[PDB]
Parts: C-alpha cells; structure tokens; sequence
C-alpha cells in the first residue's frame, strides 16, 4: 500500500513554496545543530589550516510538512532536498569544502509526523586556522569552526547545540600522531555585520603538540653530535686523520640534519625554538672545528701550546654547552 | 626560415635554419601525369618513421643531425618509381602526415628513372 | 524497439522514486559484491590506502515487473537516474571518484520478476590507521566499511552476493603495491549506532605485510659490517695506538651518517620502532668499542697486564654480545 | 504564506531577465560595497595575494515593487537566478572562487519600491605586481579592481553605498598576513577603455609594508660582525701570524657562504635587490681586509716600517669606510 | 534551405528512444575506433602513470538516423550529441580524464545518409602504468590504454579498430625528455567478468630510457673510491699512516655517496640494479680496510707472509672487482 | 520600452534551431577574432609550458537575429548564450583552460541590428610551447596559440584575424621575470586531417632570456666558491686541516650548485654547453684539492719544490680559470 504513502507526499509538495522559509513574516524558526567528527586530517603549519570530516545534522520544525495517518518517520531519497527549504548555513572560516558524492551524494532528509526535518551531510572541509610558531615545536594552538547563517537575520533565524555539551560526539576517539586534543568547547552568540545581526555557533579545540617525535628526530641527533665533535680534545694531534674526519663529518652531518628539518618547517617570517637551538649547535660544532685547525698549525712549533688549548677546550666546551641548555630549556619551558 | 638541398639510389635532404621548429620532414614524389604522393617521414629527433604501403619495407628513411640532413634509401627499383622528388618540411601543430598542404618548406625537384 | 518504449514507458507511469520498494511493507534487501581492479598505493604518511572497484548491488522491486520478447533488459545507466537505488557509501572514504569518461560508467539490468542488478566502477581512498612499532617488520589490516547513508536497520539491510569469502574477489594482476604483499581478505557483517539510528555495515579487511629487502640492502647490513668492522679493531696491535685511533673513529663516523640517513626515511611517528631499538643499539656496540680501546690505552704503561687481560676478554665478549643480540632481535621480530 | 506567494508570482509574470532595468530608458545605477572579512596571504613569488570578502551590490529595478504587510522581503537565494542581476568581474582576478557550502553563499533581499540588495561570499586571487628592487625595505599598493563585463558606461555604472574611504571595510581580525603589514586601503573610480568600449572600474589598493626584523636578525647581522670580526685582526701583532690567518680565513669563509646562502631566501629576479648590494659591499669589506693582512705578512721581516704605516692607516681607513657606507646605506633606504 | 533541414533533423528525432541502443534486442551493433594522439605529456616513476592527449573517435551505424533528400554529411552542432545514444566507452586504467572546455566541449557529431555517426572528442587522460625499476637506469617500460565497454557486453556491441594497424596516428608527435618510443601495438580481445564478456581494445607503447652522461655519473664516484682503496696496496707498512687515512677517506666518502644517491634517487621502496652495485662497491672498500688490519696484525709475526700478501692482495682485488663487474653488466644488460 | 524589446528577442528566439550553423548548407560563415593579452604568468622550462589571460572575442553574422525598430546594440544577459549557435573553437596546444566565473560566467552577447553577434569570453589558458635549451642561458623561444574548429571544415567555417595586425593587444605592457617579448606575430592557414580542412589561426611570441637572471643564480656563485678554493694555496702546509676543509668545502658548495642549476631545468640525455661549465668549475675546484695532496705528498722529500708548487698555482689557477670563462663565453659567439 504505497499509493497512500506517495499520494502524501504529493499532497505535502503541492502548494510548497522553497522560496519562503517557514513560518515566512512571522517568529524565527529554531535550528538545532549536531556535529559528530569521524575524522581530523592534517593540522598543517605551513598553510595556517586544519581538515575536518563530519557528519553535520540540522533540526527544524515546517508545519507545511505535517502529515497524519502515517505511524512512520518518512526517510526519503535525497533529492528531494532540492525541492524543500533547508538553513543556508555556512562557514565562515572555511578555505575548501565539499559534500562526499559516493556512491550518491551523502546527504538524508527524514521527515516526522508533526513536520520536523532532520537534514544531514557529510563534509570534508580545510578551515583557516592561524598558528603562533614561536614556541615550536613546544606550542599550544587554538583551532575553530564558525557555523553561521548567511542570509537570515535574527529576526529570521535562530542557532542552538541539539543536546547542550554533548551536541558534538567523537571528539575522544580522535588519534593525531603530533598532537593531542585537550579541550573542545562550544559557544552560542550574535555576530552583528553592516546587514544586520546574524546567529553564530563556534566549535573550538585546543591543541598540543608532542614532543616525542622532535626529541627522536631533531634534539636528540643535535645533541648527539655536538657531544661526539668533543672526542676530538681527548685525541692525541698526531692522529690528524682521526681529527679532520671528526670535524668535517659532524659539521656536514649538522647541516644535513638541519636541512632536513627545515624543509619541514614553515618558511615563517619570524625564528623558532628549534631554530635557535639547531643554530646554537652549529656554532658549537664549527667552533671545534676551528679550533682543532687552529691546533693542528701551531702543534709543530710549539706543543706545550697546542696540548694547553686542548686541555682547555675540554673543560670548556661541555661547560658552555650545558649552560646553553639550561639557558634555553628555562626560557621554552 | 629552414633552407633545403637536394643530392642524388640514395637521396639525400640538408635542412639547415630553424629545423627545432620543423621537427619532422617528409619525402614525396609527383608523377609526370598525377599530383604529389607521400613516401614517407622521419622525426628529426627519435627518428620515428612511417611509410606509405606501396613503398613500405622498400624503401628506408635515416637522418643524422651532424650536419642536419636525412637520407631516403631506395631498394628494388620498378618503373613505377619514375617521378620527381621533393623533400619538405612540416611544423610541430600541422596536422596531418600524409597530406603535402601542411608541409611548409620544400625542397628541390629530383628526377629518378 | 517500440515494444520496449512501450514497456520502459508503462514502467516509469506512476513511479515514485523518492520511496525505497517496500516503503511501509517490507525491508529492502541489497546483495553486495566487489571486484577489486587495481588494489592501488598504500602510503604510511597519510596512513590512507587507494582502491578501484566494480561495486555491485542487487534488489528487488515489484513495480518494475514486465513480459515482453525478452527475459532481461539491459539498458542505458540513464534509466538508473530514474528510479530508486540504495545510498551506499563508505564510512571510512576520504575522496572517492566516481567515474565519468567517457560516460558515467554505470550499468543497469531489469530481469523480468523486478531484479535489478546495478553496477558502478569506483576509485576509493579509505583510512587505514596504522601502528608502526614493528617498522619494517609490519602487518596491518586496512578496513573498507560501507552502508546505507539514510536508512536504517529497520528499512535497508546489505548481504553478500554469495559466501561471503568469495563476494569480494581480486584480480589476477591487480597490484599497484611497491612495498607491501597482498596477503588475503577477511570479510565481515555488523551493526554500528550512530545518533541517527542503527546501520547495517558490511567490512572487508585486506591483510597486508610490508616487503623488507630494500632495508636489508639499505640499513642491516651495512649496521652489522660496521659493527664487525669496529669489533675487528681488537685484534690490532696495542702499539699500534694511530690505528686503533682511525678505526674508531671510522667506524663511529660510519655509523653515526648511516643512522642519520635510516632517520630519514623513516614515517614520522612519536614512539619507537623495531629499526630504531637495532640501530640504538648498534650504536652502543660501536662506541663500547672506542670507549674500550680508550681504557685500555690508558693502562698501556700503567698495568700492561690489565691492558691485555681486557683486550683478550673483549675480543670474545663483543662477538658474543653481539650474536646474542642478532639472534633475540631477529628472533622476536621476524617471528611475530 | 499564500500571499507572498501570490505576490512573488505576480513579480514573476512576464518578468524577462535577459534584459537589463530601464534598458533603453536610462543607466542601471550599481552601489557597491567590500566587507574584507580576512586578508590572505601574499606571495611575491607568483606576485598574487587572496583575499575573501563580502561583496554587497545593490541597484533599483522598478519591476519589482510589490504593496504587501512586510515592506522587506527576505527571499531565499535561488530567487537571484530569476531575476536580473549585474555582471559584476574583478579585472585582475586569477582564480575565484564563490563558496557553495552547505548552500549558495549568497542573500537576496526585495524592498517594496523595487530596491534589490543582493550579497555574496567570494575568495579572490588577485595579481599584484611587485618591483623588488628596494628589497627587504619594500611596500606595495596591491590593487583589487573590478567592474561590469559586458555593460558600457553608457548603461550599467557603479557607485560606492557610502563615502568611498569607508565603502571597503576589513575585519579587525581578518589579518592571515605572516610576511607583511597592512597600512590601510585607498578607494577610487575611474574609465576603462577596450575594444568593446568604455566601462566604469572600480579600484581598491591595500598598501602593504614587509616586515624587516626577520631579515635584521637573520642576514643584516651576520654580515655586520663578519666583518667587525675581520676588521679586528689588524689591532692583532705581525708575529701572530696563525690568528690574523685563522681570522682573515674564517672570515672570508663565512662571507661566501652567507653570500650563497641568502640566494634561496632571496626572490627570484633578473636584477639587483638591496640586500644584494650590502651582502656585496661586506664581502668586498672582508676581501679586502684578507688582501691587506697578506700585503703587511709580504712587508715583513723585510720593510718593517712600510707593514707598520700600512696596518696603523687600515686600522683608521676599515673601520671608517664601513662606518659611512652603513650610513649612507640605511640613509637611503629608510628614509625613501 | 534552412527550415527544410531543421524538419528533416526534427523527423529523425522525434520518437527517438536515447535509453536503446541501436538494433535492440537484435545483432550487435559495431563500432570502430581511432586514435590520434596528441602528446605524452609526462612519465612518472613515483605515481607509476602517464598522461596521454588523444583525438578519440568512434564510428558507428543507426539506422534510426537515416535520412533521404539531402545529398550531404551534415555536420551538427556538438549539443546534439545530447540527444543521441552513444558508446558507454571507458578506459579500464585510468585514474583521472577529463574533456576539454575551452570554448566549448571539444565535441564533434557527423551525421551521414546511411545513418552512420561519428562522434569525436578531446580528452587528456592519467593512465596508470605499472613499471619494473629493478633495472634502473636502463630499464624498459611497456604503458597501455585499455578500451572498453562497460555496459554492454559481446552479445549488443562490438569493437574493432578502424583500418587496422592505421587506426593510431600522431606518435611521431611523443617527444618524452627521458624516453624514445620504440613501438607500438594494437591489441582486440574478449574480457570476462562476472557479468558477461565484452569487448576490449588495447593499444600498448613500448619505451626505452635514454642514456647519457648523466646516467654514466652515477657510478663513477664509486669506481673511482673503490680504486683508491686498492692503491693502499703499495704502501710499505713502516708508512701506516697513509693506509689508514686512506682506509677512512674511502670508506666515509662511499658511505655519505650511498646516503645521498639514496635521497637523490627516485623513492621507490625495493631492491634495484644500482643499490647492489653500490652494496657492492662499499663490500669492497670494507674488504680492502679488513685486509689491512690482518697485515698489521700478522706483521710482527710473519713480515715476509705480510709482503706476500699485500703483493698478492695487489693483484687480487683488481682481478675479483673485473669480475664482479663483468657479472653484473652480464646479468642486467 | 522593455516590453517592445521583450517581444522583438522572443520573437528572434522562436522556432530558432541551434543545431544548424548560420547560412547552414551555404557559403562559410566567416568568423573574426579578436585577442586581448592581460597577461601571461609564469613560462615553465620543466613543464614545457606558459600561462596566458586573454580576452577572447569573436564577431560573425547571422540573419536568424536581425531585428529592427530598436536604434541600439542589444546586450543581453550571458545565459542567452545558451540558445544561439556559437562557433566551435579551441586550443590545440592547451593543456587546461577555463572560463572565469566569478561573480558570474565571464561571457558578453551584443546583438546588432543587422544580425551580427559579438561573443566575449574571458580564458585563462595553459599552452605547451616546446623550447630549445642548447643556447642556455643565451636562449631564444618561440611559442604559440593555435586556435582551430573543431567540427566544422573549411566547406562551413572560416576564420580571419580582425583588424589585421592591430587584432592583438596587450602584449607591449607584458612585464616577466625572466624573459622579454622581442616580437609577436599573426598567421592565418589550413590545416588537413583525416575528416578534411580546417580553418587556423595562430599567435606567436619570440621571448629573449635575460641574462641577469642566470647570473646572480649560478654563475656570480660558481665564481666565488672557485676563489674561495683558490684561497687555500696562500695557507702553509703544515696546516692540514685548514686546507683539507676548504677543499672540501669547495667540492661540496660546487657540487650543490651543480645540482640546483640541473634541477631547474628538464633532465635531458645530452650535454649542453651550461653543462660543460660547470663540470669545468667542478674539475677546477678538485684539481685545487688534488694539487694540495700532491704537494702534501711530495712535502717529505722536497719541501723547497713543495713551496714552489704552491708559488706557481697561485697564478696559473686563476689565468687558467679566466681563461676559460673567456673560451666558454666565446662558444657562444
Ligand atoms: C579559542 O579561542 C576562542 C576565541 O577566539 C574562544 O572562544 C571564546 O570562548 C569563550 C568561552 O570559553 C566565550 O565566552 C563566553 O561567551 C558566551 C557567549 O556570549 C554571547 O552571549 C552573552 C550572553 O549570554 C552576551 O553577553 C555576549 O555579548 C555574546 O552575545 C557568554 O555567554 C559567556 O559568558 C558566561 O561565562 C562568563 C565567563 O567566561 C561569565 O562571566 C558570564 O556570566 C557567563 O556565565 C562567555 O563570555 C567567548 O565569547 C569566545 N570568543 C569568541 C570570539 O568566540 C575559545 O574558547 C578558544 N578555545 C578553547 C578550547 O578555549
Ligand atoms: C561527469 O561528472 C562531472 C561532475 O562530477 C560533470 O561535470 C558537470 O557537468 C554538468 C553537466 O554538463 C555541469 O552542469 C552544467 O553546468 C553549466 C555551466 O557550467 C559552467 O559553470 C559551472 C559552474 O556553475 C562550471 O563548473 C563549469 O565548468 C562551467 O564553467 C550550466 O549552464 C548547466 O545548466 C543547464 O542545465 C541545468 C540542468 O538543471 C539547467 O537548470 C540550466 O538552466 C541549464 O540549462 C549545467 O548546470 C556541471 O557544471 C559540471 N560540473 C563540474 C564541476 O564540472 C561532467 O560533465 C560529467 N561528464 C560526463 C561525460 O557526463
Ligand atoms: C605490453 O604488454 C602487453 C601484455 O600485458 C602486450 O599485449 C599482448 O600482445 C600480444 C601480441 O603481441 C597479444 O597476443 C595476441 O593476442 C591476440 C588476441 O588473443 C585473444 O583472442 C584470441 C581469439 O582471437 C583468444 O584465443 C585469446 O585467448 C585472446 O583472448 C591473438 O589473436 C594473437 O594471436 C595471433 O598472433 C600470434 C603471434 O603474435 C599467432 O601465433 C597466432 O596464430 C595469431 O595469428 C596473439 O596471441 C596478447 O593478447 C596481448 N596481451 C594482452 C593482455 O593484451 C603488449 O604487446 C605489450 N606491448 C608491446 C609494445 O609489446
Ligand atoms: C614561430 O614558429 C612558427 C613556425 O612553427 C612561425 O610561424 C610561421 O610564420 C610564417 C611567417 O613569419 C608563416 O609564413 C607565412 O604563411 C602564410 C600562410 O601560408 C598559408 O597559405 C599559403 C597560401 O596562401 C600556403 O601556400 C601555405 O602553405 C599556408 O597554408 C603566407 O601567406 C605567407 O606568405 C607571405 O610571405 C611570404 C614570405 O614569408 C611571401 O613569399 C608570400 O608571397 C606572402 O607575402 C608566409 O608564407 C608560416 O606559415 C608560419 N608557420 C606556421 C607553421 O604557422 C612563427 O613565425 C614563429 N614565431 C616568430 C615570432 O617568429
Ligand atoms: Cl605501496
Ligand atoms: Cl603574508
């Protein structure tokens, strides 16, 4: 008995206008939003951006909808959403988003008896998020997402969290290998623009960034490397071969390590932690060089000379060194 | 401008100027009493090759960029083969291979018997 | 051919494709089978995985019954724009293709009792999370789930087309895998919760084990020709002191550069891998060697006979550490 | 409801929107306006910036005055396309884009005396030619025109909604700017001429100012000590000839790297950059300085007197000479 | 007459059903296919694809389409291509395809008095080629477009290509920077899936990589480095001082060669020609350094076995590295 | 009035067929084309391609749309496009073009009273141009816009440049990084396929490199690492490790700038003369390093000769140098 279920929907169509929202001249209509987060891509540093997948659920009531005498909750193909009204709710922040189109589009439109509509899409979408990078990569960044209505004021319109705290579902379940979320937190206000007042919802995460991968990938090899360019003070200067290998491997293998990093770091106007840091190393590592060139001239005329600059250095390279991480590790930390 | 000379069974072409902007030349014979009927083509660069098929596996086309020149080898000459060589040049969006219309430089006409 | 106008048009008067067959009756059953084409790069940046597919589904509609001159129709995939199909999609997609060219590549077929067989090809990117702490002695199970969209449990539910080990079948030369072997399939059915309802879910797990010659070329065995090379520095003559000096100091170069390269091929995760832990420890047998002959030159013209005694009881402890090590680190990792 | 669906029929009864208001009759009056909610980044490399606005046109059209209990109507975007709209381009744009997610990113009002407001959210690339000479110490005036594509002067001109200083307003946060500084914006019409004839062109230029601290602290300072720290071996004695080597080498070494160096961060132009000539000047300072210890290391043993004159003149003519040429240097590029 | 013809295309589509294919439920419907190829424009190793411009043209007969009275091919204007049926072609491998735009669809329909159509289009296709680099750089490739239909199977359409071995034009026009085509070849089969055999076109390129100067400068760092270690052969053990500086320069500068052919190198992840030349180059460097360290030991025993075996070591190695070269330019070329 | 000018398009819009060509089955309908250049954005040696902004017009005529009664040129909206015939052009050597659409589709209709259409397009086109890289960087290009019909023969089309040389404008105030516009060009031909003649038209550009580009990237860089290298000869050498470092540091600089300079431009199997300077560069700076380890070797026997080795390089190295450069930069003439 499907002829009373279509001959419904025909007469639900009939004399429906798509270019009047509902209850059009009177009181706003309520819009309920739910958010659940399947996925966060991407948190780049380089294009100031974040990836977001979501199934994005809205809630509204048309009384031009309502049918009666059917004990069911009308779930229909989707597109019939093109010939219903739907919020024109957007983002402001967004740089790049789209609707997931396989097999068909991802979009549901459900229909209740007292005329509720539950309208849901699935959407990828690159929100601008802008990043502080002077603490890198010890820093602590704040990324939104701005939901709003384009064209209906508050007089037309008006936004709430389906369900308070818990509108938006899977934020928990989200695994990023260079970050982990601390916090998310949703606000409700008025956003006041030159054409009047609109509403505005705004879901937020606080991220921070781990600290695991930098330590075994930047600061541990530096740190190795500058220890192992001091072996060079405890070899005798007859053994020039040992020396000048030491001293050219570790300041070639410092500028390799360095260019690997920063072809991953941002090409921001402004330097990082770890720049100082890398910098502090090198200069570190060039010094021994030098200084061994230095002795390695002066060795055959005068010995007493070359052993004292020795026995110096390697008291004082270590000193220098660890004052330098006390300096910089009480200045990031 | 491309500059074309003619020698000659071996036939040899000399394509001297801007040959990077023609980079394909072209072998053809008219008959006493028809119109002019492609032979056959070679690229200047990888030395691709086509034929027509009543000269395929005959007749050969080779070049060499030394002194910028190609060369048409004829193997087993008939009497059909009597008529007048030309030698032509065709630019890089000209279209078709076999049609003489597109080919814009042309060489000498080379009598064979 | 105007019979079969005449029938595809008294099939299409009076339909209603906004509602599902059985809308109110029944629940609509969706038989599932996929071809897999090309199982395409898998890349451990991303932590993605690339698919081409013949998706195909079956169901069965009592409005598109006919009896004409033949049993099957197989029309154009325009027709299929024209009445119900399911809402399948893939929970775990990121950017799937649908293909266009030169033609939406779509295939509909109406068998006379109202089965319609409805067939689209399909290149799917899907999120496989991967756990990387036995790099590159890895296996990993990347899922493909997939399912209705709008309709739940109680209205469309999804089966397999046969036995479900042999409703998802890959093609003979379809590997575009460069570092990993295409060990099998599991396939499986369940139910997922969302806010919306409960969903029927049909997952496949492709099973996959990553190729290791290409680090054995590249890191092992260069590691353990240096650390042989630094362990063969204890047979040199303890007068010798200049040499000993260069063999160490070659060998911790050596392995110094070549830990520095293995870095940097390495996926950028926040833990510890399997080739991190050997390389660590290699390291510390190289530099044991140097900090050894360092002791023992210090006691060359103070105790000769200590200098000796740790030379002769090194020359066969560092081998035999060293062993002990290959034979537990191989042992747990290619054994798991 | 009925009514305004009534009268929004009445509005579209032979209603023709391939035809302009008062075509024939009198000139199409567009006021406009920009709401800059932020302003991209700018890339110097392909000299082109972004930037996504609220873009407000608003024009009268006496077909569309309606009486009715609201003197606003607030109509659901898709109206837009039945009606009459201007063709509004921005003559410098590259790739835009006008934003379709969840719908439509557009508001279309109706006031009762035929007044249309129609608004859009669009992201702009725009190109921004930039001559670099002055470089670090640079500013732009990045320009954003736009006008009508197809309407000449004669039938569709623009205006701006309010004084044109405060017609283009940006968003106090609205600032994804990393390298720049933005100083504010300058607003101005004028007549463009082609040949399909003359059109009305309204223009926006967002004066932008380079941040220099970056390159003070990563190139200007560098160079400064190098060549301090050359400049000091002349006050070191002629005996100590491996110092005053040591010093003159490292010296000279350092200069050519940082002159190398500096090229990736440089932009990539066919002429001479400020900076180019102070990294320069520093390596003919430096140069200079190790030619000068070589010609005092000739002298001596030999001349001792002509190696004395020779370093106490250098130790006067380095320091000065450098002195002035910073001077005159930041002179030139600070106040201009 | 225009109004004359207008009637005349009028006629012919009207009552035209575009869902069947022409000769429904009869014999299958032949269509011919020719390809003019534009370009290649790119080759990737890393995305193990090309990128092909064709001229694709399709030639087939309905007689739905027949007309009488006018003496002319009438050549139609490409948005009547909308109303007409046409081959579900596609390509099997591709990855991305689109038809070009600019200004409009790059369409073409040709109509003739038999009823014959021919359908022509523009199209840049991403086709995926699986590449074997184990042999690399000096590899052979064989990339294919494949043709077929989709939803048709043997028994409602057929596919031939037209004119036979000239139904492909235009590779003369392939100018790869990297490769030489050296043939090409037509393939016409039958594909079973499990819905049925269809027909299948297949034309295959076969690619040879060019050898320059370039290539040859990969291996000769290592030849040269292996040569020097042999040189410290010659070297009297009183002056040990030149062997091991030697040792060391050989072996780290093999091994920083090896680091940076692996970052310059194209990423592909398993085990080619050059890695085990390389691999070998760095045994023998080893073997020379491990030679030298049994001499030293073995010198205050036996100084006279010690010579013996420098002097045989000085034969030897040039002897087994001949070898190994002579193997592996046997075995990969 | 409106409503007059209303009833004249519906009445030149009824019974129109857009299917058949203006004077369909007589004379060629002739088409003028008119270029504006805005600008051409980024020409590419490695994509073998340039980028181009033009405004695109074409002018024909068509007696289904003369009107009369109304003393004005009729703009009318874009979509109007939609149902009248237009000429199938297009790019033969493009790549990827599009049609501007923001805030609408960048497209003019004017109608004239005597029939005659003006249809505008705004394109931002992708062209190949195919270059000659033997003179680097003393290079001339040539490169193209070939603008054809796709459907229709020289039997039904043609094609001619409007205005004469005065079609194309806008190229005198082209302003790009590296090269300067000598000259551009109109041409006008037939181009025979298979299906017949085509109407052509083509644009062509002949672009000069500047030299000041080259220089300041790889040559002022080259020529200070070689004096720097050159530096080591006025060190003594007793000081190993100085002069070990330098001409390390000298071989290392060289070879990235060796690799940076053959990574801007396409990989090619032949060696072009660029090529043979910077090997020249190479081999000077490792014969400098060479010639230290062979006065570092002959050191122990006569180190009177070992310092008159140093005396005479430190003049044949940099007339040898300049004398190359000299060879080098006369190659060219
Ligand atoms: C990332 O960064 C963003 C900012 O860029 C942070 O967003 C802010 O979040 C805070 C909450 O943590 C917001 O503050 C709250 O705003 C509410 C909404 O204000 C509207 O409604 C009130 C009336 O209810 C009006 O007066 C007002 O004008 C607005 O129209 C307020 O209701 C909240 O007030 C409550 O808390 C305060 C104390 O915080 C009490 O004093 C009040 O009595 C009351 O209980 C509150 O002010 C703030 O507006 C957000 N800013 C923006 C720009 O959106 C994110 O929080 C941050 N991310 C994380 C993880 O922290
Ligand atoms: C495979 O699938 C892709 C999409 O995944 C198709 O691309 C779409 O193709 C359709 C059909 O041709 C396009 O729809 C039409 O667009 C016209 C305008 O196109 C221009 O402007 C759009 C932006 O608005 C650009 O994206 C586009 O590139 C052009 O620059 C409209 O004028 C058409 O409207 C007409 O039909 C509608 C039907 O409802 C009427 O309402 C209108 O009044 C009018 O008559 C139509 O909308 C669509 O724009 C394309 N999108 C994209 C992103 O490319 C491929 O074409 C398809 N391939 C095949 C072989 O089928
Ligand atoms: C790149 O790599 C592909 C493979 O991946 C190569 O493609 C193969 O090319 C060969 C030809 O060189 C093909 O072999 C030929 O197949 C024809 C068709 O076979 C189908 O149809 C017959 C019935 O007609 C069936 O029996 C059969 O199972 C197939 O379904 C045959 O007709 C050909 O036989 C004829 O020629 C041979 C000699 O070549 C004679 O001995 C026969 O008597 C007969 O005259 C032949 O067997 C092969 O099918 C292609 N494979 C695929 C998968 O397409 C490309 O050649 C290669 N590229 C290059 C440039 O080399
Ligand atoms: C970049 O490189 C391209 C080549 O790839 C150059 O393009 C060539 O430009 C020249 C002009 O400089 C073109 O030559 C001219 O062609 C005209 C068209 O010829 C067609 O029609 C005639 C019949 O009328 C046919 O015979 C012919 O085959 C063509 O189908 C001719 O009308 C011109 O002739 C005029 O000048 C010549 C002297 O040059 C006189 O002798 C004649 O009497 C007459 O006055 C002329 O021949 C050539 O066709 C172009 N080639 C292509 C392939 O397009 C570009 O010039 C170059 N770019 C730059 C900036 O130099
Ligand atoms: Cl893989
Ligand atoms: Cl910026």
């Amino acid at each position: 008995n499907m002829s009373f279920v279509k001959e419904t929907v025909d007469k639900l169509l009939k004399g429906y206008d798509i270019r009047l929202r509902p209850d059009f001249g009177g009181p706003p209509v309520c819009v309920g939003m739910n958010i659940d987060i399947a996925s966060i891509d991407m948190v780049s540093e380089v294009n100031m951006d974040y990836t977001l997948t979501m199934y994005f659920q809205q809630y509204w009531r048309d009384k031009r909808l309502a049918y009666s005498g059917i004990p069911l909750n009308l779930t229909l193909d989707n597109r019939v959403a093109d010939q219903l009204w739907v919020p024109d709710t957007y983002f402001l922040n967004d740089k790049k988003s789209f609707v997931h189109g396989v097999t068909v589009k991802n979009r549901m439109i459900r229909l209740h008896p007292d005329g509720t509509v539950l309208y849901g899409l699935r959407i990828t979408t690159t929100a601008a998020c802008m990043m502080d990078l002077r603490r890198y990569p010890l820093d602590e960044q704040n990324c939104t997402l701005e939901i709003e209505s384009y064209g209906y004021t508050t007089d037309d319109i008006e936004f709430y969290w389906r369900g308070g705290d818990k509108a938006v579902t899977g934020v928990e379940r989200i695994e990023l290998p260079q970050f982990s979320i601390v916090e998310h937190r949703l606000v409700s206000r008025n956003v006041v623009f030159a054409t009047g007042a609109y509403p505005r919802l705004s879901l937020s995460f606080r991220l921070k960034r781990n600290i695991g991968y930098f330590i075994l990938q930047t600061y541990m090899p530096s740190i190795l490397i500058t220890i192992l360019s001091w072996v060079s003070f405890w070899i005798n200067y007859d053994a020039s071969a040992a020396r000048v290998a030491l001293g050219i491997t570790t300041v070639l293998t410092m500028t390799t390590i360095n260019t690997h990093l920063r072809e991953t770091l941002p090409k921001i106007p402004y330097v990082k932690a770890i720049d100082m840091y890398l910098m502090g190393c090198f200069v570190f590592v060039f010094l021994a060089l030098l200084e061994y060139a230095f002795v390695n001239y002066i060795f055959f005329s005068q010995p007493a000379r070359a052993a004292a600059i020795d026995r110096w250095s390697r008291i004082v390279f270590p000193f220098t060194f660890s004052l330098f991480n006390l300096v910089y590790w009480l200045y990031y930390v | 401008q491309v500059q074309l000379v003619e020698s000659g069974l071996r036939l040899s072409c000399a394509a001297s100027g801007h040959t990077f902007n023609y980079p394909i030349m072209g072998w053809f014979r008219q008959a006493p009493g028809k119109e002019r009927e492609f032979v056959g083509a070679i690229s200047w660069s990888g030395g691709s090759t086509s034929y027509a098929d009543s000269v395929k596996d005959r007749f050969t086309i080779s070049r060499d960029n030394a002194k910028n020149t190609v060369y048409l080898e004829m193997n087993n000459l008939k009497p059909e083969d009597t008529a007048v060589y030309y030698c032509a040049a065709k630019g890089r969006y000209s279209g078709g291979l076999y049609y003489p219309t597109n080919y814009d430089y042309w060489g000498q006409g080379t009598q064979v018997t | 051919t105007t019979v079969f106008t005449r029938i595809l048009d008294r099939l299409l008067d009076g339909y209603d494709n906004r509602l599902r067959p059985g809308l109110g009756e029944r629940v609509t059953e969706v038989k599932t089978d996929i071809f897999v084409t090309s199982f395409g790069p898998v890349s451990d940046h991303d932590m993605e995985y690339t698919i081409d597919v013949f998706f195909r589904q079956s169901w069965k509609d009592e409005r598109l019954k006919f009896k004409g001159p033949m049993t099957v129709l197989r029309l154009n995939n325009l027709m299929a724009s024209k009445i119900w199909t399911p809402d399948t999609f893939f929970h775990n997609g990121k950017k799937s293709v649908a293909h266009n060219m030169t033609m939406p590549n779509k295939l509909l077929r109406i068998t006379e009792d109202g089965t319609l067989l409805y067939t689209m090809r399909l290149t799917v990117r899907a999120e496989c999370p991967m756990h990387l702490e036995d790099f590159p002695m890895d296996a990993h199970a990347c899922p493909l789930k997939f399912g209705s969209y709008a309709y739940t449990r109680a209205e469309v539910v999804y089966e397999w087309t046969r036995e479900p080990a042999r409703s998802v079948v890959v093609a003979e030369d379809g590997s575009r895998l460069n570092q990993y072997d295409l060990l099998g399939q599991t396939v499986d059915s369940g139910i997922v919760q969302s806010s919306t309802g409960e969903y029927v879910v049909m997952t496949t797990h492709f099973h996959l084990k990553r190729k290791i010659g290409y680090f054995v070329i590249q890191t092992y065995l260069p590691c353990i020709m240096t650390v042989i090379l630094s362990q063969v520095s204890f047979w040199l003559n303890r007068e010798s002191v200049p040499a000993r000096t260069v063999f160490g100091v070659t060998t911790v170069l050596t392995m110094t550069t070549l830990s520095i390269s293995a870095r940097n091929s390495l996926p950028k995760v926040a833990y510890a891998t399997a080739m991190d832990w050997f390389i660590a420890v290699c390291y510390a047998f190289v530099f044991s060697a140097l900090i050894e002959f360092a002791t023992v030159n210090y006691f060359t013209k103070s105790q000769p006979a200590r200098a000796a005694k740790i030379d002769r009881l090194s020359r066969i402890a560092f081998p035999l550490l060293f062993g002990i090590f290959n034979l537990v680190y191989w042992a747990t990792y290619l054994n798991r």
